[PDB]
């Protein structure tokens, strides 16, 4: 009972660490995107 | 004994809705003490 309690804690503990590479991957990414829009935010407000 | 353990699987599988049962339970108590706890932060962060 005790390690069928465990597969399921582990399976749950897996999908959140395979949930946590795929975010670090996206939140990479988004990171990446956004910088050039801090940039051309920087920019507008230096014009203006 | 064989037919024995058929019945003692199927009190195994009563067994494990009796821990799942638990589990709720567990899980929905730490879920409503964690997410009053984070309310009553979040409010007080707000007030603020």
């Amino acid at each position: 009972s005790k390690i069928n309690e465990r597969k399921n804690q582990e399976q749950a503990i897996a999908s959140y660490e395979a949930a946590k590479e795929e975010l670090g991957l996206k939140i990479e990414q988004i990171a990446q995107e956004a910088q050039p829009i801090k940039e051309q935010y920087d920019s507008t407000k230096l014009a203006l | 004994h064989q037919l024995n353990e058929i019945r003692k699987k199927y009190t195994m599988r009563k067994s494990t809705i009796e821990t799942l049962r638990e589990k709720l339970d567990q899980l929905k108590r730490e879920a409503r003490k964690d997410v009053s706890q984070k309310i009553k932060d979040i409010d007080d962060q707000i007030q603020q």
